[PDB]
């Protein structure tokens, strides 16, 4: 179909057009130089217009989420919806499929990962990805504890590794290299936990600064899009800044090499508010995001989101098992976990982020400090660690907070326990994020570092026919004083495009296309490759629960497969 | 002031009617009452359609009191949420009756069904009758339940009665089945008549009392030995009660059950 | 002389035995592991149409392990 | 006499299942009672005698069968089907699940015939629509 | 003959995906490493009645008709249903489940499955209190202490034990000597009777067990000095046991979701294995029975948000068991219409829900002859899951396994007579 976009304020930070009017051109889910006079209007005078969200961290799709889904019936009464066009579903923090997809579309989202996917739980993933409609989307595949690459990297054996991560991408149909609590959590398996980097973890006797370097010579050595996806050791504890600083140096002289898109960082460090941590017990916490802020700042290596609280009651699901039951043992509340034999672990606890508790208040404010610390924008992502520091519901809320310092000392003022303003310098900060910097870190950062610039987030020729239009003139409003119209503006779309068709119009979803799930196509030397399959293989029978042959996933689990190329030959 | 209800045959697929409320009823005629909708199964129906409606309007839900003059056994959710006014019903109703009550006062001078009172947070309820299971409970999967108003019950109740309770106060004049004050961790229930068996099963706080017999108790309760002339809640309570704290296998649990010495000497 | 005999009709298929067995088990490292053999393997016993089947009783050395992991007495060591 | 009944697997009720609810074998496995063989001593019966069972909610003919897995003195069992069901208690108390374990029952030897699958059906008087 | 290997198991939640089916012809004629159950499953027993073609009451007597005819009356009767119960689901695959929840959706029906008369108490105690489990390569591979907590593995998941207790695994590569079972069981089961230690406790007071397990796990005095049977010595050697493990593993089944207390045997099951972490590693894993049990709580959980008695009446999901659950809707005479598929509540319905059975319409989604079949209104036969028909399965602990076709059949699958029900249903409405 053809489509003509006419009069909107356009924001793309990648073509760097900041507020100019000018339209749209859209032919066949690509957006194109010209169209024919027959090319219906959609007139967005007095209208924002950007590329479709792009988020780079969620927890939409898996094992994990599914717990927490069935184990919070409670969160489902809280929120359960039938739009009569539509699918039912219920969930305020974890959200059913259907009502997931529908919610990234009413905020002007059309892209969203899945950040944490057990190998041997693939094919549950790659199924509530086909009951998800209109994003397109990937996942991540967890390897920061797993039995082949500690393995493989405690011998030095880098390439036997990329032969393993070769075809873990292909049999998981996964993305990215994702890390999380490196070694930590298969000392969780005996009921431990590592502490900072140079602890290793029991029998395998290998260090989360020799997983993180070796992984990341991997990424680069399969020329993967995107970079290693880092959740550091030593999460959520007071202190913790310095195990998250030196995380941070161990792969900084790995030379950045991706095959497809324009990513020219090595580590992408996620929801870095729960890394930024400072003093020694809960009673002297303090914020660190400065010293943070500072390093991401001098240093050009790397990337971070920073997982925003949004002072809300939602469920907290991490691969990070052991972090989970120190929680479970501070707040006291329902607890779920799930060690993956060989591979990974996860937990599930509800947590209420209070506004009026001291430690939440600081933790609201650490997040704000790395936003607005943070001089360059191509730097941050928008993120949530959704639901772990909030729902995805909840960006526009955060967009708010940022373009409006009005916002933020309102709820400094009152409201917000006064360690926000004690314990951080959230305060003394007036920056207020523009329209242009707002795109940045919801599109275009994330788009760039995931290896996908040249068909999403951006609005330029060639690119695919992701739009988002948002009912707000700003020439005509004030973003600062008018904060309440950002955040019901950024939630409820005018209107969205999935591949050249509408599927939002006025906040309500029109349409349900199925999107595409990207993964990456590796080749590796063939003869590295067989022995490793057949190592692999010997210990499928000897130490899986299931059979070799079963366990990659099947070809119908990926409707719309969306190959993407690493390293070729 | 008085609005009557007279039900009509009672259909074999239950009726949900949260709207019989005095909240709904304000300021409301008689043919905009029997304009309400309820549900009937998956079908939106009118609560006219399976009652008779008559009496005086009012525009306040403080000054309203519906009586439903007739058995509604397979009616749920009547006076669901409501924060004020009376509703009385001459015969037994089915599940949630004043579910999420706030205020008010709800008679039933017949039998009640499962999650009466359930989540409630103010108020009166009093059932002349039976009560089912989970009076005065918790929902599903959370942690936080009732915590306020008062239940009565002068019948006998059956199996987790005040669930997860965490404020107010359940009284049950008869006998309950198994498992009274499970996972408690505030409010007072007094239960005048037996218990089966498992009275305060992981119970945090709170207080529990049984005057008749418990069959079987738990040996995660400390015994504290026997207090004479208590006051709990308000209340007044005559007599000697051995006394039991627990239930330790709950981390930090500061829970109560008083039996009644004269028929729990096995207890202790 | 005492040997391996199997009362298929006493049965349950359970396969404890069978992953007993050192033999099987030095022979097959998926037996060792618990799971029924899939690649082709010559060993003492297997789980055959449901219930216990002797295959290469020569190779059996008369320990005793199955039997004591067997709860319903239907693999034995007895006369012939 | 008065005991408790038990109920749920076995082999041979596996077994039958999957070979098919309609056959002889499935009689066999499932329209049985387990018992200690001092009870059945005590009752004056032997196997392949048929019992009579009797609750609050029901009654059934089974066959009477020497238990391989012993049961606590004054417990019997009956593996799960619809002999089993006529008898255990419906109740879910607003769990939606019923009581399928350790109900009181009332057994009794019988000459009556064990019913088989279709007959046994017939009790509950399916009308057609 | 030809021998087709890696084939996942149709029966119990074990879910062996290492069989190997005998094909002769186009017929399953043997099975490998198949227990008796899963053989009895995959194999045709002579005489046994296997509907080729939908079959309509005419009152007294079944008639012959067509796949079109016969979905077409279940429709009608699905569409004028004012409170229709859709039940069963365990015993078919995850993409027939979903159509499934759709068509539920569409009738404003009830939809539940044999959750709520198996693992349902585990899962409203799970919902509660939480859920600690991991795979079962953690227990092959770690395990230190194994229970198995009222349930029979040997005669209802015949080779749960060789997989996971017998195995040699990495960190435990002597098998069953490296591993202490404890059965818990008031009956001498044969599982029992492979117990290192045997509980025999007093039917119907697991809970006052647990009770006093875990009081004395915290430290605290055990009130009486016995409990459910057990000397109150025990009690505390037992806790020891548990205490001192590097890596537990609580089984549970049927025993403790049947008993009294249900859901609330589970719960404090649950607690004391999340407690016990601070003295050991320690983790539980429920013996959900039907190779796809766990698989329906999945697929209706992601799509509605409640894994089980999940009620589409007025449009968005509700969630009651007790309320909303088949033996709820049938017991209180709810229920108007019924739909049972790949389950068989007649044999397996307590006597109370039958004789509404007897009373409302009844279609079954069935390829056997069945308790279930005597008391329906309409039969439609379809093509069996896991040997007929591929798909997407859950084992116990989540792990999804697809599937296999192993041979032909001329009948629909169940996930294409759903997706002719629906489209007819909606020229209804
Ligand atoms: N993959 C990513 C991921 C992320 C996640 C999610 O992870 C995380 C990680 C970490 C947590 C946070 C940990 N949880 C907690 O801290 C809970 C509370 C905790 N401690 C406190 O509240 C300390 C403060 C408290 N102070 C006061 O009460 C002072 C009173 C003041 C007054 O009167 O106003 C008093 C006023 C003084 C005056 O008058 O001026 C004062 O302040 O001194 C105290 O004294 O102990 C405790 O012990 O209960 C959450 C989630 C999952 O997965
Ligand atoms: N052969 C066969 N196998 C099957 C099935 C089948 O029908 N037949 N169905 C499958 C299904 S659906 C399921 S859910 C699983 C079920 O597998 P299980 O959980 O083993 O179910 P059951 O065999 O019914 O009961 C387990 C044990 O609980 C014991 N028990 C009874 N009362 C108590 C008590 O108060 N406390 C304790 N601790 N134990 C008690 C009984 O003696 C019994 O041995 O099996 C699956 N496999
Ligand atoms: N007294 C007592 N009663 C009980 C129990 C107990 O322990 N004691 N246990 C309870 C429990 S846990 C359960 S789960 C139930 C048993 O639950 P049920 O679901 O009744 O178990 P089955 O009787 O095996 O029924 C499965 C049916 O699905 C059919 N089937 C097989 N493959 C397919 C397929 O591909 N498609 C379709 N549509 N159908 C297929 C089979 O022919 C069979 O008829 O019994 C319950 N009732
Ligand atoms: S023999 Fe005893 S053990 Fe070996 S299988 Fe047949 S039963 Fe299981
Ligand atoms: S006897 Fe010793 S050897 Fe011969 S089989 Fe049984 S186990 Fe293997
Ligand atoms: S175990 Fe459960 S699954 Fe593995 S075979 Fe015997 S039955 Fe089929
Ligand atoms: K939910
Ligand atoms: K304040
Ligand atoms: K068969
Ligand atoms: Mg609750
Ligand atoms: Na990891
Ligand atoms: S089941
Ligand atoms: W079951
Ligand atoms: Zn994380
Ligand atoms: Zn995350």
């Amino acid at each position: 179909m053809e489509y003509i976009i006419k009069n909107g304020f356009v924001y793309c930070p990648l073509n760097g057009v900041d507020g100019e009017k000018m339209d749209i051109c859209v032919k066949d889910g690509k957006i194109v130089e010209s169209v024919s006079d027959s090319a219906k209007v959609i007139d967005a005078s007095g209208k924002i217009v950007m590329p479709g969200g792009v988020d780079p961290h969620s927890h939409i799709a898996g094992a994990k989420v599914n717990v927490g889904r069935m184990y919070r019936p409670e969160d489902s009464k809280r929120d359960a919806e039938k739009f009569k066009g539509g699918r039912a579903g219920s969930g305020f923090s974890v959200p059913s499929t259907f009502m997931t997809g529908y919610r990234y579309a009413q905020m002007g989202y059309t892209t969203a990962m899945e950040a944490a996917m057990p190998p041997l739980l693939a094919r549950h993933t790659h199924e509530e990805f086909h009951d998800t409609p209109i994003i397109d989307h990937a996942a991540y595949p967890l390897f920061g504890n797993n039995w082949f690459v500690m393995e493989y990297l405690k011998e030095g054996d880098v390439d036997a590794c990329a032969a393993y991560a070769s075809w873990l991408l292909r049999a998981t149909k996964g993305y990215t290299i994702k890390i999380v609590n490196p070694a930590g959590t298969e000392a969780w398996g005996w009921g431990g936990n590592v502490h900072g980097i140079y602890d290793p973890a029991p029998y395998f006797d290998i260090t989360p600064a020799e997983i993180i370097k070796g992984l990341a010579e991997v990424n680069e050595k399969l020329q993967l899009p995107h970079s290693i996806h880092l959740h550091c050791n030593d999460l959520g504890h007071p202190g913790n800044y310095e195990t998250t600083l030196a995380s941070f140096d161990v792969p900084k002289n790995i030379k950045p090499n991706p095959a497809t898109g324009s990513r020219d960082t090595v580590l992408y460090a996620t929801h870095v508010q729960f890394h930024s941590y400072g003093g020694t017990t809960w009673r002297d916490f303090v914020s660190e995001a400065p010293k943070i802020a500072d390093y991401v700042n001098k240093n050009d290596h790397i990337v971070i989101d920073v997982g925003q609280i949004t002072l809300d009651e939602t469920t907290t699901m991490t691969a990070d098992g052991p972090m989970e039951y120190d929680l479970h043992s501070l707040n006291g509340l329902k607890w779920a976990n799930c060690d993956v034999e060989l591979e990974t672990g996860s937990g599930v606890v509800p947590f209420i982020y209070s506004a009026r508790a001291p430690v939440p208040a600081v933790q609201w404010a650490i997040g704000m400090e790395l936003f607005l610390l943070i001089d360059n924008p191509e730097k941050v992502c928008l993120t949530t660690d959704s639901p772990n520091a909030g729902p995805f519901t909840r960006y526009p809320r955060v967009i708010a907070w940022l373009m409006s310092n009005k916002y933020r000392m309102n709820l400094i003022e009152g409201e917000l326990h006064k360690w926000a303003q004690r314990k951080s310098t959230v305060a003394t900060i007036d920056r207020e994020y523009t329209f242009s910097e707002i795109a940045q870190i919801t599109r275009a950062t994330s788009a760039k570092v995931l290896g996908l610039s040249d068909t999403k987030g951006h609005l330029g020729v060639g690119a695919d026919a992701d739009i988002a239009v948002y009912d707000i003139n700003p020439e005509t409003v004030d973003p600062s004083a008018e904060y309440m119209a950002i955040e019901e503006a950024f939630s409820r779309a005018a209107c969205v495009l999935k591949d050249g068709e509408i599927v939002v119009k006025d906040g309500e979803v029109v349409a349900s296309p199925h999107g595409r799930t990207y993964w990456v196509d590796t080749q590796v030397d063939e003869s590295i490759y067989s022995e490793v399959l057949a190592n692999v293989e010997s210990k499928f029978k000897q130490y899986y629960s299931v059979n070799f042959a079963n366990y990659p996933v099947q070809d119908d689990y990926l409707p719309k497969s969306a190959p993407v190329k690493g390293v070729m030959l | 002031s008085e609005i009557i209800l007279t039900p009509k045959e009672q259909p074999e697929v239950p009726l949900e009617a949260p709207n019989i409320k005095p909240d709904v009823f304000a300021g409301k005629s008689i043919e905009e009452i029997k304009n309400i909708q309820i549900m009937h199964g998956n079908e939106v129906v009118k609560l006219g359609d399976f009652f008779e409606v008559s009496g005086e309007p009012a525009d306040a839900p403080e000054d309203i009191k519906i009586i439903i003059d007739g058995d509604v056994y397979n009616t749920k959710r009547i006076g669901q949420e409501m924060t004020a006014g009376e509703i009385i019903v001459r015969g037994n109703v089915n599940m949630y009756v004043g579910a999420g009550m706030k205020g008010g006062k709800i008679t039933v001078e017949g039998n009640a069904g499962s999650w009466a009172g359930q989540d409630m947070r103010g108020g009166e309820i009093e059932i002349l009758g039976d009560a089912g299971d989970y009076v005065g409970s918790s929902y599903r999967g959370d942690w936080r339940g009732m915590s306020g108003g008062t239940i009565t019950v002068h019948g006998n109740a059956d199996n987790e009665i005040g669930e997860y309770m965490n404020g107010g106060k359940i009284i049950i004049k008869g006998d309950v089945n198994i498992m009274p004050g499970i996972h408690m961790n505030n409010g007072l229930i007094i239960i005048e008549g037996n218990v089966v068996a498992r009275a305060g099963g992981e119970m945090a706080g709170g207080t529990i009392v049984v005057k008749g017999m418990m069959q079987e108790f738990l040996a995660g309760f400390k015994y504290l030995g026997v207090e004479k002339d208590i006051e709990v809640d308000g209340e007044e309570l005559p007599g000697a009660f051995y006394k039991f704290e627990g239930d330790h296998a709950i981390k930090g649990a500061k829970g109560i059950v008083y039996a009644a010495v004269g028929c729990n000497g096995h207890i202790a | 002389a005492i040997g391996l005999k199997a009362y298929p009709e006493l049965c349950h298929g359970c396969g404890n035995c069978v992953i007993a067995c050192p033999v099987n088990a030095l022979r097959s490292p998926e037996v060792a592991g618990g799971k029924g053999p899939t690649d082709d393997v010559e060993i003492i016993m297997i789980v055959e149409d449901g219930v216990v089947n002797i295959k290469n009783p020569d190779l059996c050395g008369k320990c005793g392990t199955c039997v004591e992991s067997c709860p319903v007495d239907a693999i034995r060591l007895e006369e012939l | 006499m008065r005991v408790i009944l038990n109920t749920g697997r076995t082999i041979w009720q596996g077994q039958a299942i999957e070979s098919g609810k309609d056959l002889k074998m499935y009689v066999d496995a499932a329209a049985i009672i387990q018992m200690n063989p001092e009870m059945m001593k005590q009752l004056g019966i032997a196997e392949g005698d048929n019992v009579k069972v009797i609750s609050e909610y029901g009654d059934v003919v089974v066959k009477a069968v020497e238990a391989k897995e012993p049961l606590p003195e004054g417990m019997v069992y009956i593996p799960m089907g619809p002999w089993a069901n006529r008898v255990i208690r419906p109740y879910t108390d607003s769990t939606a699940t019923p009581s399928f374990k350790n109900i009181p029952v009332e057994i009794i030897p019988t000459d009556e015939e064990v019913l088989d699958m279709p007959t046994l059906m017939k009790v509950y008087g399916k009308v057609g629509q | 003959m030809e021998y087709v290997k890696n084939v996942v198991c149709p029966f119990c939640g074990t879910l062996c995906d290492d069989i190997i089916c005998k094909v002769e012809g186009n017929e399953i004629v043997g099975t490998i490493n198949a227990c008796r159950i899963g053989h009895s499953k995959f194999v045709h027993a002579e005489g046994a009645m296997r509907y080729k073609k939908p079959l309509i009451r005419k009152n007294g007597e079944f008639v012959e008709v067509s796949y079109d005819e016969a979905i077409d009356k279940a429709a009608k009767i699905l569409a004028e249903s004012k409170r229709p119960l859709m039940y069963g689901w365990s015993c078919t695959e995850c993409e027939a489940q979903a159509v499934g929840v759709e068509l539920a959706e569409e009738a404003g029906a009830v939809i539940d499955n044999t959750a709520s008369v198996c693992h349902g108490p585990s899962v409203l105690a799970l919902q509660d209190v939480g859920y600690p489990i991991c795979t079962f390569g953690e227990v092959k591979n770690r395990a230190d202490v194994v229970v198995y907590w009222g349930c029979n593995p040997m005669h209802a998941h015949p080779r749960h034990m060789s997989r996971n207790v017998f195995a040699r695994g990495f960190f435990r590569e002597r098998g069953r000597s490296d591993r202490t079972l404890i059965v818990v069981d008031p009956r001498k089961t044969d599982s029992a009777k492979l117990a290192d230690i045997h509980l025999q406790l007093d039917f119907d007071r697991d809970y006052e067990l647990l009770d006093a397990m875990r009081a004395c796990l915290l430290g605290h005095e055990i009130l009486y000095d016995e409990v459910a049977g057990v000397p109150r010595e025990q009690i505390e050697e037992a806790v020891e046991v548990l205490k001192n493990a590097q890596f537990g593993i609580l089984f549970f089944g049927m025993g403790i979701t049947h008993s009294r207390g249900k859901h609330r045997n589970i719960d404090t099951a649950i607690m004391m294995v999340q407690d016990l972490n601070d003295y050991a590693k320690w983790t539980l894993i429920p013996m959900r029975g039907h190779y796809n049990v766990t698989g329906f709580n999945q697929v209706c959980t992601w799509e509605s948000g409640y894994p089980y008695c999940v009620d589409f009446s007025g449009g968005e999901p509700r969630y009651n068991p007790g309320e909303t659950g088949a033996n709820d809707l049938l017991q209180n005479r709810e229920a108007d219409a019924m739909m049972v598929i790949a389950s068989d509540p007649g044999a397996h319905f307590p006597q109370r829900a039958l004789e509404r059975m007897a009373e409302i319409p009844v279609i079954a989604i069935e390829p056997h002859r069945t308790p279930t079949t005597e008391m329906a209104d309409i039969i439609i036969p379809p093509a069996i899951v896991g040997m007929e028909a591929e798909g997407t399965a859950y084992r116990m602990e989540g792990v999804p396994i697809r599937m296999k076709k192993v041979v032909d059949s001329d009948l629909l699958s169940d996930r294409e007579i759903l997706e002719r029900l629906l489209e007819k249903v909606r020229e209804y409405k």
